[PDB]
RNA sequence: UAACUAAGCUGUAAAAAGCCCUAGUUAAAAUAAAAUAACCCACGAAAGUGACUCUAAUAAUCCUGACACACGAUAGCUAGGACCCAAACUGGGAUUAGAUACCCCACUAUGCCUAGCCCUAAACCCAAAUAGUUACAUAACAAAACUAUUCGCCAGAGUA
RNA sequence: UACACAACCAUGCAAGAAGAGACAAGUCGUAACAAGGUAAGCAUACUGGAAAGUGUGCUUGGAUUACC
RNA sequence: CUGAUG
């Protein structure tokens, strides 16, 4: 996880001269601990970036897009683990999960290289949707794992008959 | 300009040293807010009075 | 200034409104706020009778408290001054000089709504 | 004109909601009766699959829970 | 809940019933709700939201698109808590030939908070979404008539 | 050779329960169509021989007669 | 204030 600390000068306070002659008194209100949680997102979608991406100019890029809905889905995140009865920002994280996985694939439709190092730096386990969308009910439950039990208990009597023949052909085979 | 003028505002700042110099600083120079105004747009202060 | 603290402390003498200040100003310093500015509205009248710490307040002395604080500690600051007795009621709210007075353009001439009805002959 | 068609299913849904007051717990009888045949015909088709695969009794470890008898 | 005063208070077109531990004034916690501003039309996907303050925050470099996922007013259920006030039900008092109703009084579930369900509306703006036009052109009324890509529906009525 | 072997369905009957419909005429009330004499209807809960009544939200498929 | 039916 991203630490920022306090001091960390924020960007709207931190490319012009002058910033570390001032005193602790005006540091500390300029930097990130005086600020808000924008401040905090801001610095966070600065940092990844810079050392995600090639190109930090290029914004309109899907690799920058995708960070850039990285960082508020994980700020989602964050808010949903104090607010659980939330439910507009949990639509909006839903949400955001869903388009961050549209540009996903478009990304890896588009480039495979840029998106492999995307899911490799960001985490983002890529799946792939599986086809035939239904509701798992307790009935097809209970008969998929009946059917899988059954398939494997099969194939493991199978394989000890099979067993059992190999040796009986390998003592008739000697005398 | 920003950093600039917020480098003046701290020379005015309250700390552990100027507490009490601006605890009976503001209990003697109390300050008011109230300004009235009119239909045509002016402004007056009930500190002429 | 970032917030503002509005202090209506209990009608007092002056050596414990100084005391009362004093101690309300460093426990701001102490929970991670430097204080900008402190201005006294001076002892006017209550609009309404405050009860507050079982006592019926009738008249209070009001304070301005400009300073910058974060996020973190304005629900601290207002627990440690909801328990004090000689404040009668604070507020801890956004300095009114942080939104920019946005331009007033004025009263813009709004025409009457046509196309409501169709033209059919009555 | 609409409200015709409007009390004529207002008086249909109030006959409805008469008849099942009257008869509640006959069509409790008949849900329980309707669900004890689910489960006897879900255990039937689980039995099936095996002693069609192969296997003459069940796998080990298989209970065959019920899912329609749950009580509220 | 305490203190002074009076034998009356509430109650309808008229009464009765109920309360006379009642009624007015002075003070007074806990709970519920949030006058005027609002001739405002904003926010939110919709339901929904307008007593104050603070923190978080209101997706998509923005097409349509499910039976999948996530929400979904009041009303209903479970457990714990709260209960001023209103009231399903119920008990009384009127009226009626009858009134298990509209009228009056008392009272309960409930409306209130947390957690978990139920997933329903005239969920109507009865007008689907996306980008546009004023060309031809009034079944009637109503909110005037329409384009291009779509999604979901519509085969007489009752039965339902 | 070693096992489940009428379970599962379909077709008729069934003591019976309930609903819907048509079928000149009845009994008991008047629910809605007019501010149908209490304005209606939707979701839901309760109650009543019955149409229905009531409570909580919702729409006008109703007006509030328009210098009133 | 109330007044059902054809
Ligand atoms: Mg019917
Ligand atoms: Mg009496
Ligand atoms: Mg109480
Ligand atoms: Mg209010
Ligand atoms: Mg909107
Ligand atoms: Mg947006
Ligand atoms: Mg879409
Ligand atoms: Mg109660
Ligand atoms: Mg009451
Ligand atoms: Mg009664
Ligand atoms: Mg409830
Ligand atoms: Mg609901
Ligand atoms: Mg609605
Ligand atoms: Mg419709
Ligand atoms: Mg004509
Ligand atoms: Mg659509
Ligand atoms: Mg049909
Ligand atoms: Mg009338
Ligand atoms: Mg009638
Ligand atoms: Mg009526
Ligand atoms: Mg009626
Ligand atoms: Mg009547
Ligand atoms: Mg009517
Ligand atoms: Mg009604
Ligand atoms: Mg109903
Ligand atoms: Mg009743
Ligand atoms: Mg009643
Ligand atoms: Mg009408």
């Amino acid at each position: 996880q991203d630490d920022p600390p306090p001091s960390m000068l924020l960007l709207d306070y931190q490319n012009v001269p002058g910033i570390h002659k001032v005193d602790d008194v005006v540091k500390r209100l300029l930097s990130l601990e005086m600020a808000n949680q924008k401040e905090k997102l801001k610095i966070k979608k600065m940092q990844l970036m810079n050392k995600v991406l090639e190109n930090p100019e290029d914004t309109s890029s899907l690799e920058a897009r995708i960070v850039a809905l990285t960082v508020k889905i994980r700020n989602y995140e964050e808010h949903m683990q104090k607010h659980r009865k939330d439910k507009a920002h949990k639509r909006f994280l839903l949400m955001s999960i869903d388009q961050r996985k549209k540009m996903l694939k478009n990304l890896r439709e588009t480039n495979y290289a840029v998106f492999e190092k995307i899911c490799k730096e960001l985490g983002i386990e890529y799946t792939f949707p599986p086809p035939y969308h239904r509701k798992a009910h307790r009935r097809w439950v209970t008969k998929k794992a009946l059917c899988t039990q059954v398939f494997r208990e099969v194939q493991k009597l199978k394989k000890q008959k099979r067993a059992l023949r190999a040796a009986a052909v390998a003592a008739h085979k000697q005398g | 300009q920003e950093v600039l003028q917020l480098q003046e505002e701290a020379k005015t700042f309250i700390t552990r040293e100027n507490l009490e110099a601006r605890v009976e600083e503001a209990l003697d120079s109390p300050k008011s807010y109230n300004w009235a105004i009119t239909r045509e747009g002016l402004v007056v202060r009930p500190q002429q009075k | 200034p970032r917030y503002e603290l509005a202090l209506i402390l209990k009608a007092m003498q002056r050596p414990e409104t100084a005391a009362a200040l004093k101690r309300t100003l460093e426990a701001l310093m102490d929970r991670g706020a430097v204080v900008r500015n402190l201005e006294n509205l001076g002892e006017r009248m209550l609009p309404y009778k405050i009860s507050a710490h079982n006592q019926r307040h009738s008249r209070g002395g009001y304070f301005l408290v400009d300073f910058y604080a974060p996020a973190t500690t304005v629900e601290s600051m207002m627990e440690h001054l909801s328990r004090d007795i000689d404040v009668i009621r604070p507020n801890i709210v956004k300095h009114p000089l942080t939104q920019e007075v946005k331009e007033c353009e004025g009263i813009v001439p709004v025409p009457l709504e046509e196309k409501l009805y169709s033209t059919k002959k009555r | 004109k609409n409200i015709l068609k409007i009390r004529r299913r207002k008086m249909n849904h109030h006959k409805y909601r008469k008849l099942v007051k009257r008869t509640r717990f006959l069509r409790r009888k008949v849900r329980e009766g309707r669900l004890r045949q689910k489960q006897v015909k879900f255990e039937r088709d689980l039995k099936r699959i095996w002693q069609k695969a192969g296997l003459k009794e069940a796998p080990a470890g298989w209970q065959t829970p019920k899912i329609y008898l749950k009580n509220q």
